């Protein structure tokens, strides 16, 4: 009598869940500001 | 010995009693699948 290697059952179907509708980060504009910070005083930003 | 003669407490009634005794002579028969112990369902760990 053998004991095989474990299986699992398959998953048959996806589960995608996200937040509908949400604003754009706009990342690129704060990084492509022409008033660039020194690193004495570097600046952050906090997207959410 | 008073004499040749022993002072001796005999039994002049009884009674039988009971008394319980468990041994042990089995135990749960463990089994491991040591893959799926390890590594669960993830092929980049069978691998590894
Ligand atoms: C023996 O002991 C039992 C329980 O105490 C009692 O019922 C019985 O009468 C006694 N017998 C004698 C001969 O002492």
């Amino acid at each position: 009598v053998y004991d095989l290697s474990g299986f699992t059952v398959k998953p048959v179907a996806t589960v995608h869940r996200r937040i509908p509708d949400l604003p754009d980060c706009d990342i690129d504009k704060w990084l492509n500001n022409f008033n660039v910070p020194s690193p004495l005083n570097w600046e952050r930003k906090i997207f959410s | 010995s008073v004499g040749g003669l022993y002072e001796i407490k005999i039994p002049t009634n009884f009674t039988i009693v009971g008394q319980e005794e468990f041994i042990q002579t089995n135990s749960p028969k463990v089994t491991i699948d040591c893959s799926l112990f390890v590594c669960s369902n993830y092929a980049a760990c069978h691998d590894l």
